[PDB]
């Protein structure tokens, strides 16, 4: 009855225009499950690799149709037959299968693909919600959302370095809350930029990428929709940043070069000089939260930074860790940032993203569950970021349905729960003193 | 000169080499826990001096016999004789000969024979062994075994003949390696060892035996025959006296390719260099597997037998027998279901 | 077959993979035809409609056969391939060969 029956992938697009393939897990007794893969990278030393048809002719080499056949003529061949609720074991029979470290024979979008349908199938089968089945009778904790609202650097043509900027509204008092106010001071911004005659058109995630004059212009515009909206900035609502520092960083002058994006009146800096204007801007403003702050091969300065200003201020790694076992227990070892950015098509199938969560959770690291470019209508991640009570989310702005649905399926998460459902917050930042 | 080897080939399951011929139904009789094939020349000599010819003329030019007139022990039973000795011989009833009962309807209408030379005495020619060793030293030679095996330069892919040079050619040095391996025949080995196993398939896919109607003669286990392989040049004496470790090797390769994607309890075990002699052992024992894979498939597709994957096994049934190797006992197949890998042997070749 | 019956799952595995939904269809020398020609060679009894089609296949490696049941003189359920069966199987035949040059 809980018997794999049937294992089925189709060809889909994903929210930017570009292929991305879905799996289908039907079991003997009926149950039913659909898994949509994220668009992610065929490129990566030590990260799971994509497959990609490579036909200029079809969707400008994007095509997905070789990672389809791989799951309907290998893949499901061997699957057909498990049980459904033998996640673990499918897994390693899909990464035995594949044979590869980076998972490139298959593909990690195949076998991220069947790994979310055989997941959902089984809480079908069980009758059970999601979250339910993949983090047992314990999952209660509502992750405080970092919303993304302003970006700049390769998403905006604007004098801004840093990639993005986002709000925490980490002073609510339940998530439903958390989602109003961000989605008031969403709309604040977007009366602010309309009254300063700037561009309201959003990009992936959902947010604005305005011509501001630079960084603290775009921050100062952050905290007037803040005030605007009617919340304290530093009580309520919070400011993260994802520097994304490896795009402007010469790799050969071991020089962060912010001339890339903020024209030739920036300054050049090293990583002492880097430390010192990330800790200058975490004293100007209310940011709990930076991503990227170094190059993802720039250790030491990634160390120095952990020990300057890791004790206030969450760090993310995204380029520094990759959702990567191995360099997130080297990262730990050498006390090189407080927390990791949780990718799960950058890893391949949810095994492994448990596993890395795990550990980061018993680093005393927080894990921050994370969207991709190019999303779905699926929305796992949500399932999985209550699943592990990670207390952490990252899946966009308030303003496309790739972002809203993952939202949406925390508000549902949330009213399922009913009384038990907690909002933390701050206290959901326990990698931070006190 | 001539380097001259003798292969000593001791057969770990039954063997079939056929001529075409089979026994009908109304060539032998079943009884007293034994076949009897009687001599038709015989049989008929004395049934004329016991006037029954007419109707035993009625009883094998008959055309469409319905379920017991297609029995020669309903004709002995009918016409009341109780002479059974028109030369011929007996196969010992194995038990494991046939599915449902050797009486009733269906049972055995055919049995395929052994080749047998002028005396009516079986042995195995030289030719077979010939081709076996041949398959063995060109599957396991990275000049031979190759892309050129193929001539796609057709309608359909073939084997490249002319890749292993023959024959005369004008105004050029003989270069003929095969005539030079000259694989004598075996002496006839007498009657006695001999069975009537049927065929097996049994398939990855559905993990189960399915019987077929192919019911052939072959060698008994456990038996010892003698080759002499003549050897004139030093490169066919170079890969004679490498059939071993080259017999390993094709194993090796037959078995990380085939075998190995079923359950260890039907693969035999070996005891000396593994072969695979006569029909019924499958067609990647025959061919150049590597090159094959693919075609060989492919030639099956669009018939109602379609070859899925890479086929069934072949899984004859034949008595257990197990062999006092000065080591311990080693049984010679490791199920309960007494299911020998059909067209196995094993040889040790020395250079007497 | 009366001692093994069609697995559910292999059933169930069949019924939604939709493999009788991709019949083929062989004349009476067991060469594929297409439906239209099958038809033709039923109709004028050139070809036997019963064991004239297959029904594509299952993937997945699935058992296609579980054991069949019936009921005791007890009222008991057993399955169909068990019980007194037999009794011959002597014990082996021990062949000597102690000569043998076994191969490493
Ligand atoms: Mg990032």
């Amino acid at each position: 009855m809980s018997i794999i029956t049937d294992v089925y992938a189709r060809e889909v697009l994903d929210s930017r225009g570009n292929p991305t393939l879905e799996v289908e897990v039907y079991t003997e007794s009926g149950a039913f499950g659909r898994g949509m893969v994220p668009s992610g990278a065929s490129t990566g030393e030590h990260e799971a690799v994509e497959l990609r048809d490579g036909d200029k002719a079809r969707y400008g080499g994007l095509g997905t149709q070789k990672a389809v056949d791989n799951v309907n003529n290998v893949i499901a061949e061997h699957i057909i037959g498990f049980d459904v609720r033998d996640q673990q074991g499918i897994d390693r029979a899909m990464i035995a299968l594949d044979g590869t470290p980076n998972k490139g024979k298959l593909g990690a979008n195949a076998i991220l693909g069947v790994s979310i349908a055989v997941a959902r199938a089984a809480a079908d089968y069980l009758e059970v919600p999601l979250y339910s089945y993949l983090g047992g009778f314990n999952t209660k904790v509502l992750p405080t959302p970092m919303m993304n609202i302003i970006n700049g650097g390769s998403h905006s043509d604007a004098p801004i370095a840093f990639q993005e900027f986002m709000i925490v509204p980490a002073g609510a008092p339940t998530f439903k809350e958390a989602l109003r106010w961000g989605a008031e001071i969403f709309h604040a911004l977007k009366k602010i930029l309309k009254e300063r005659g700037l561009e309201t058109a959003v990009g992936d995630e959902g947010g604005f990428a305005p011509r501001f004059n630079g960084t603290e212009d775009g921050v100062e515009t952050i905290i007037k929709a803040i005030e605007a909206a009617g919340y304290v900035p530093g009580k309520d609502v919070f400011i993260g940043l994802d520097c994304a520092s490896s795009e402007f960083y010469d790799a050969e002058h071991k020089v962060y070069g912010y001339t890339k994006f903020e024209g030739e009146g920036a300054a050049v800096r090293t990583a002492a000089e880097q430390i010192d204007y990330l800790e200058e801007l975490v004293n100007k403003y209310p940011i709990i939260t930076i991503e990227d702050g170094m190059d993802e091969n720039d250790w030491d300065g990634w160390k120095a930074l952990t020990e300057r200003l890791g004790g206030k201020v969450q760090l993310v790694g995204d380029d520094f860790f990759v959702t990567n076992t191995a360099y997130l227990e080297k990262g730990i070892a050498e006390h090189a940032a407080n927390s990791i950015l949780i990718k799960v098509n950058q890893i391949g199938t949810l095994t492994e993203t448990f596993d890395a969560i795990e550990m980061a959770k018993e680093a005393g690291y927080t894990a921050v569950v994370s969207h991709r470019s190019g999303e779905t209508e699926d929305s796992t991640i949500a399932d999985i970021a209550v699943a592990t009570n990670a207390g952490q989310i990252k899946t966009g702005s308030l303003s496309r349905t790739d972002r809203i649905a993952k939202y949406n399926q925390l508000l549902r998460i949330e009213d399922q729960l009913g009384e038990v459902a907690e909002y933390r917050g701050l206290k959901s930042f326990y990698n931070l003193k006190k | 000169d001539y380097r001259t080897f003798k292969l000593s080939l001791l057969t770990l399951a039954p063997i079939h080499i056929g001529n075409g011929e089979k026994y009908t139904s109304r060539e032998f009789i079943y009884e007293n826990k034994k076949f009897y094939f009687p001599d038709m020349g015989k049989f008929y000599n004395k049934m004329v001096e016991k006037r029954l010819a007419e109707k035993f003329e009625a009883f094998l030019i008959q055309t469409r016999p319905n379920a017991r007139n297609n029995r020669l022990i309903s004709f002995l039973n009918d016409n009341r004789i109780a002479e059974r000795s028109f030369g011929g011989y007996s196969i010992s009833e194995t038990g494991l000969e046939s599915d449902r009962n050797p009486n009733s309807a269906g049972a055995i209408n055919e049995v395929n024979k052994f080749i047998r030379d002028a005396f009516g005495n079986p042995y195995i020619p030289g030719s077979s062994l010939k081709g076996a060793i041949r398959t063995i030293l060109m599957n396991t030679t990275p000049k031979w075994n190759n892309e050129n095996a193929v001539n796609d330069f057709g309608r359909f892919p073939k084997e490249n003949k002319n890749l292993i040079p023959w024959g005369p050619k004008k105004g050029k040095e003989y270069d003929d390696l095969f005539n030079a391996i000259r694989v004598s025949d075996s002496k006839p080995f007498d009657n006695k060892r001999l069975i009537l196993v049927q065929k097996w398939d049994y398939s990855a896919k559905t993990n189960k035996a399915k019987p077929l109607p192919l019911y052939r003669e072959s060698i008994s286990p456990l038996t010892k025959i003698e080759f002499e392989i003549t050897t004139t040049t030093d490169e066919a004496g170079r890969l004679i006296e490498e059939l071993g470790k080259r017999a390993q090797a094709f194993y090796k390769d037959y078995k990380a390719f085939f075998l190995s994607e079923f359950p260890d309890d039907k693969i035999q075990a070996n005891l000396q260099y593994p072969i695979y002699l006569g029909a019924g052992s499958g067609a990647w024992t025959k061919t150049l597997f590597k090159q094959a894979d693919g075609i060989l498939q492919r030639r099956y597709s669009r018939m109602k037998t379609k070859m899925v994957k890479k086929g069934v096994l072949k899984l004859t049934k034949a008595p257990l027998k197990i062999v006092k190797i000065p080591s311990g006992n080693h049984s010679l197949i490791k199920n309960h279901e007494s299911f020998y890998e059909m067209g196995k042997a094993n040889f040790m070749i020395k250079e007497i | 077959m009366k001692n093994f019956k069609i697995s559910s799952t292999y059933r169930a595995a069949r019924k939604q993979q939709k493999t009788a939904n991709r019949k083929s269809f062989y004349n009476d020398e067991g060469y594929m035809i297409s439906p239209s020609e099958w038809a033709d060679g039923v109709i004028k009894g050139l070809i036997n409609p019963k064991n004239s089609w297959s029904n594509d296949h299952v993937k997945g490696y699935l058992p296609r056969v579980s054991p069949r049941s019936h009921w005791t003189k007890n009222g008991y359920r057993e399955y169909l391939g068990i019980g007194k069966s037999r009794d011959i199987p002597e014990k082996e035949p021990e062949v000597i060969e102690m000569m043998d040059l076994e191969l490493v």
